[PDB]
RNA sequence: UAGCUAGUAGGUGGGGUAACGGCUCACCUAGGCGACGAUCCCUAGCUGGUCUGAGAGGAUGACCAGCCACACUGGAACUGA
RNA sequence: CCCGCAGAAGAAGCACCGGCUAACUCCGUGCCAGCAGCCGCGGUAAUACGGAGGGUGCAAGCGUUAAUCGGAAUUACUGGGCGUAAAGCGCACGCAGGCGGUUUGUUAAGUCAGAUGUGAAAUCCCCGGGCUCAACCUGGGAACUGCAUCUGAUACUGGCAA
C-alpha cells in the first residue's frame, strides 16, 4: 500500500481459473458416454436427472448432463458435450448438445426450440 | 538497387496506386525507404487523380534509383504541370 | 563534444580494467517514484590508474573484450 | 521526526480553520514565507507576519467568510515520499479552476493560474480548494 | 430489414400517433388507441426506469422506420460530432433521404416515401438516389423524376401536406415537384415530446 | 412544478411475542427543477401511507443547490455512511448518467447532464444522503469569490 | 530455484574474420556475474497494433506491415556480392 | 451501371415474458416430468415446468457455449484497507534501502521551457474527397504520451562548500 512496498512488490490478482475444463477452452467437445445414469439432486430439490458419464476426445472423463423430456442415449452413443453447470447435482459441470451427433432432438417440442434441437414443424 | 514504382492499395476492383521509392527486391506492398506520391487511375474527373512530388523524385534518381514504366508514364503526364 | 558517464569503481582486480557502477536516478513507469537504479560496467583503462572506490567518467568505444566497450577519459574524486 | 513542513504548515491551517482559530503560528522558511504570500495574494488568509530574529516564526492571520471558514480543503500534493512534477500542460486545475493549485515553477511559487500563463510548468506543492 | 406488420399497433403501444399512417382520413378513428395494445393492453403497465427509457427509443425508431443496428450506429456518429448528443442524434434522423421526402409531402407515410425512394423515382441533385438513408446535405435539391411524377400517390400525398405543419428548414415548392433542403433542423423545429436524453443514457449504460 | 418521486419502498419487519409485523418504508425525493432538493423516509404500516409520509417528510426539509447553467460546477464528492460519491459536471456531457437512487435526486434537484459513478456501498438510503452532501457543498463562482475578497 | 562461472573475467603475444572481440590458441594474472534476482525451472516468436476501459490500466499480438527464427530430424560446409 | 418487360407477384425467422429484465393469461403435469446465470420454481387452482393465445426484443439473422476486458474501488498508481469484519511482526537493536530541520554560495543530476534528429507506412482521432449511401478506399493534419543531443531557467529535490 505505501509506494515502496509496491516498488518493492507489487500488486497481483490470482488468476481465477475456468470452471470447465473443455480443454484448450473449446466451445463444445465429443465424447463417447461411457455410462448413462438418473442421479437424484441435492437437498431443497427433488427429482431424477438424467446424466451421462462421457470420455471426451481429449481423455477428460467428465459427467454431463442431458436437457429436455427423454433422450435416446445408450453407452456408445457420441455426442457433443457444451459446458455449463447444473447446480443442483453435485459434479455435472457439462451439457449435451441435443440435436448434436447421436443425440436426437426433444420429441414434440414447440418453444425454445432451438436449444433442444428440434427443426421448425411444417405449417 | 532502388526502384521508384507503384504499390498497390486501394479496395478489389477499385486500386489506389502509391508511388514508393523501395528497395527493389522487397515486396511490392511491403518495405518502402520513402513514398514519393499517388496515382489513383479513376479517382473522378475532379482535379487531380495524381499528384506526384517531384523533387524528391529527381532527389532519387540523382541517387541511382531507376524509375518503373508507369512512374515514368506519370512523370511523361505531369510533366512539370501538365 | 563526447557523450559520457560519471560513475564510481565498484571493484579493482583486473589486469589493466575496472568496473564502474552507474546512478540512473528514473521515474518508476506505474507509481510515479523516483527510484536509484545502477548500471554496472567494465571499462577499459591503460595503465590502471584509478583505484576502487574512486569516482571516473567513461566513454564508449569499440569491443575490446567480452563485454568492455566503455574507456575511460578522466579520473576525478579518489578520496580514501 | 518532522520530515514534511509544508504539510505541517498546511496542517496547522486545516486545524486553525477548524478549531476557529484567529492565528496560526509555526517556525518559518523561505518556502513557507512563498507559499503563505501566495495564499495571501489569492485570498485564502488575511495576512502574515515573520517575527524573530535567530528562530523565526512565521503567523497566518486566517480568514473566516460567514461563520464558515475560508480554506476549504487545503492538500499537499507533492509529499516527499513521492515527488509530482507536471508540465505546462498536465498543470492541474482544482474545483475546475475555482481553487488554486500551488506550483513551485523556476521563476518562483507561483498558481497554476499564474504558472499557466507564464507557460511554464513545476512541481505541483499544494491544492487549496 | 423493416418492419413490415401492424402498424397502428405500434402506434398504440407508445400510447401516442407515431404518424404511421397517416393517408387520408383525420385523427385515427379506428385504432382503439390507449386501450390494447395486446390481450392485456387494458392494464396499466406501471413502467421502470428501463422501461421509459427502452420505451422512448423504440418510439423514435418506430418513428423513422429504423432497426437497431442501424440507430446504435446513429448513436455513435451523434456521440462522436461536436455539439449536443440528442439533437445530433435527431439532426442524423432527419437528414434521411426517405424522411425528406415525407417531410416534402411526396408521401403520405415514411413508408411510402421509403418506397418512392426505395423504387428509383427521387433524384438528389438531378442523379437518382435508392437508398434510404442516404443523408441530405444542406442547399440541396431533391426531386422526382419523370417516370413516376403524375402518379397518383404523390398527387395525392402533396393533398395531405397542406393538413400539416409545413416546415422550416425546407422549399417545399409542390408545383415543379422538387425540394431544397436548406439547412439543419433545429431541435425547436421539431415535435417537441421527444426525450433524447432518455436514449442519450440508454445506449450510454 | 413541485416534482416528486419515489425512489426505493421495503418490507422491515418486528418480532413480536405472537409472530412478525410487517411494515413498509419509502424512501422518495421531492425537487422543483431548480435546486431545492428535499428526501424523505417516512415508514408506516401500509405503502400509500408511507410514500405519503415520505412526501409530506421530503417537502419540508428542502436544501438550495448553487446550480450552473443546467447542470454541476465542479467536480464533488459525497459521503455518507457507507456509500462515497463522485459527480463531475460534465459541461453538457448530455443527460443524467448517475447510479440507481442518485438518477432521481439528480433528476428533480434540476440538474440535467452529469456523470456520477456512486462507490462503496450503494444503499438507496445512503446514496442520497450522498449526493445532497455533495451537492450541499458544491459553492459557485460568486461564493469563492465572496469569500476570498476577489 | 541463492549461489553460478576455468575460455570462465582480464592482460600480453601469435593466428582468424570483411570488421572489433576469448572469435581461437599459448602464457600470465584470479577474476567475472548475483538478492537492482545471477543460475535453474515452466511458458513464449517480438513489434506497429487489436479488444476492452472514462482513464490509468488489463488481455492479446488472427488479417495487414517491420524484424527474427525455422524448411522431415541432427550436423556440416561448397558455390556466391 | 443504364433502359425496357410481366406481375405483389420469388423472399421472416430466432430468443424471451417470476425478480434482476422490456413483455401475461388459460390449459396439461402434481417434489413428477422437468427448468435454472443468481435468487430459486414444481408435493392440485404453477405469470418460473410442457403446450396454446397474447405480448416483448432483435432481425437474415437469432440464441447457446468458449474466451477477453468491463461492471470489480473484489490487488485500489489514479483508486481500498488493518480496535471488534481478513489484516499491526511478541518486543527491541540495526546493516543495505526509503525519507530528512534551517541559512548562504556554487553546480544543474532530477525538474521545467524551447530547438533539432528520430518515433516506418497502415490503424485510432480531426477536417475534406470517391464508390447512388454505408461498410470500404483515400488527401492533408493531429497523434505516436518516448528517447537522444543542444540551448536556457534555478523555485523545489539532489551533489559540493560553509
Amino acid at each position: 500500500a505505501t509506494v515502496n512496498q509496491l516498488v518493492r512488490k507489487p500488486r497481483a490478482r490470482k488468476v481465477a481459473k475456468s470452471n470447465v475444463p473443455a480443454l484448450e477452452a473449446c466451445p463444445q467437445k465429443r465424447g463417447v458416454c461411457t455410462r448413462v445414469y438418473t442421479t437424484t439432486p441435492k437437498k431443497p430439490n427433488s427429482a431424477l436427472r438424467k446424466v451421462c458419464r462421457v470420455r471426451l476426445t481429449n481423455g477428460f472423463e467428465v459427467t454431463s448432463y442431458i436437457g429436455g423430456e427423454g433422450h435416446n442415449l445408450q453407452e456408445h452413443s457420441v455426442i457433443l458435450i457444451r459446458g455449463g453447470r447444473v447446480k443442483d447435482l453435485p459434479g455435472v459441470r457439462y451439457h449435451t448438445v441435443r440435436g448434436a451427433l447421436d443425440c436426437s432432438g426433444v420429441k414434440d417440442r414447440k418453444q425454445a426450440r432451438s436449444k433442444y434441437g428440434v427443426k421448425r414443424p411444417k405449417a | 538497387m532502388v526502384t521508384i514504382r507503384l504499390a498497390r492499395h486501394g479496395a478489389k476492383k477499385r486500386p489506389f496506386y502509391q508511388v514508393v521509392v523501395a528497395d527493389s527486391r522487397n515486396a511490392r506492398n511491403g518495405r518502402f525507404i520513402e513514398r514519393v506520391g499517388f496515382f489513383n487511375p479513376i479517382a473522378s474527373e475532379k482535379e487531380e487523380g495524381t499528384r506526384l512530388d517531384l523533387d524528391r523524385i529527381a532527389h532519387w534518381v540523382g541517387q541511382g534509383a531507376t524509375i518503373s514504366d508507369r512512374v515514368a508514364a506519370l512523370i511523361k503526364e505531369v510533366n512539370k504541370a501538365a | 563534444k563526447i557523450r559520457t558517464l560519471q560513475g564510481r569503481v565498484v571493484s579493482d582486480k583486473m589486469e589493466k580494467s575496472i568496473v564502474v557502477a552507474i546512478e540512473r536516478f528514473v521515474k518508476h513507469p506505474i507509481y510515479g517514484k523516483f527510484i536509484k537504479r545502477t548500471t554496472k560496467l567494465h571499462v577499459h583503462d591503460e595503465n590502471n590508474e584509478c583505484g576502487i572506490g574512486d569516482v571516473v567518467e567513461i566513454r564508449e568505444c569499440r569491443p575490446l573484450s567480452k563485454t568492455k566497450s566503455w574507456t575511460l577519459v578522466r579520473v576525478v574524486e579518489k578520496a580514501v | 521526526s518532522m520530515q514534511d513542513p509544508i504539510a505541517d504548515m498546511l496542517t496547522r491551517i486545516r486545524n486553525g480553520q477548524a478549531a476557529n482559530k484567529a492565528a496560526v503560528t509555526m517556525p518559518s522558511s523561505k518556502l513557507k514565507v512563498a507559499i503563505a504570500n501566495v495564499l495571501k495574494e489569492e485570498g485564502f488568509i488575511e495576512d502574515f507576519k515573520v517575527e524573530g530574529d535567530t528562530k523565526p516564526e512565521l503567523e497566518l492571520t486566517l480568514k473566516y467568510f460567514q461563520g464558515k471558514a475560508v480554506v476549504e480543503s487545503i492538500q499537499r500534493v507533492s509529499r516527499p515520499g513521492l515527488r509530482i512534477y507536471k508540465r505546462k500542460d498536465e498543470l492541474p486545475k482544482v474545483m475546475a479552476g475555482l481553487g488554486i493549485a500551488v506550483v513551485s515553477t523556476s521563476k518562483g511559487v507561483m498558481t497554476d493560474r499564474a504558472a499557466r500563463q507564464a507557460g511554464l510548468g513545476g512541481e505541483i506543492i499544494c491544492y487549496v480548494a | 430489414a423493416r418492419y413490415l406488420g401492424p402498424k397502428l399497433k405500434l402506434s398504440r403501444r407508445e400510447g401516442t400517433d407515431l404518424f404511421l399512417k397517416s393517408g387520408v382520413r383525420a385523427i385515427d378513428t379506428k385504432c382503439k388507441i390507449e386501450q390494447a395494445p395486446g390481450q392485456h393492453g387494458a392494464r396499466k403497465p406501471r413502467l421502470s426506469d428501463y422501461g421509459v427509457q427502452l420505451r422512448e427509443k423504440q418510439k423514435v425508431r418506430r418513428i423513422y422506420g429504423v432497426l437497431e443496428r442501424q440507430f446504435r450506429n446513429y448513436y455513435k456518429e451523434a456521440a462522436r460530432l461536436k455539439g449536443n448528443t440528442g439533437e445530433n442524434l435527431l439532426a442524423l434522423l432527419e437528414g434521411r433521404l426517405d424522411n425528406v421526402v415525407y417531410r416534402m409531402g411526396f408521401g403520405a407515410t415514411r413508408a411510402e416515401a421509403r418506397q418512392l425512394v426505395s423504387h428509383k423515382a427521387i433524384m438528389v441533385n438531378g442523379r437518382v438516389v435508392n437508398i434510404a438513408s442516404y443523408q441530405v446535405s444542406p442547399n440541396d435539391v431533391v426531386s422526382i423524376r419523370e417516370k413516376a411524377k403524375k402518379q397518383s400517390r404523390v398527387k395525392a400525398a402533396l393533398e395531405l401536406a397542406e393538413q400539416r405543419e409545413k416546415p422550416t428548414w425546407l422549399e417545399v415548392d409542390a408545383g415543379k415537384m422538387e425540394g431544397t433542403f436548406k439547412r439543419k433542423p433545429e431541435r425547436s423545429d421539431l415535435s417537441a415530446d421527444i426525450n433524447e436524453h432518455l436514449i442519450v443514457e440508454l445506449y450510454s449504460k | 412544478e413541485l416534482q416528486e418521486k419515489l425512489i426505493a419502498v421495503n418490507r422491515v419487519s418486528k418480532t413480536v411475542k405472537g409472530g412478525r409485523i410487517f411494515s413498509f418504508t419509502a424512501l422518495t425525493v421531492v425537487g422543483d427543477g431548480n435546486g431545492r432538493v428535499g428526501f424523505g423516509y417516512g415508514k408506516a404500516r401500509e405503502v400509500p401511507a408511507a410514500i405519503q409520509k415520505a412526501m409530506e417528510k421530503a417537502r419540508r426539509n428542502m436544501i438550495n443547490v448553487a446550480l450552473n447553467n443546467g447542470t454541476l460546477q465542479h467536480p464533488v464528492k459525497g459521503v455518507h455512511t457507507g456509500s462515497r460519491v463522485f459527480m463531475q459536471p460534465a459541461s453538457e456531457g448530455t443527460g443524467i448518467i448517475a447510479g440507481g437512487a442518485m438518477r432521481a435526486v439528480l433528476e428533480v434537484a434540476g440538474v440535467h447532464n452529469v456523470l456520477a459513478k456512486a462507490y462503496g456501498s450503494t444503499n438507496p438510503i445512503n446514496v442520497v444522503r450522498a449526493t445532497i452532501d455533495g451537492l450541499e457543498n458544491m459553492n459557485s463562482p460568486e461564493m469563492v469569490a465572496a469569500k476570498r475578497g476577489k
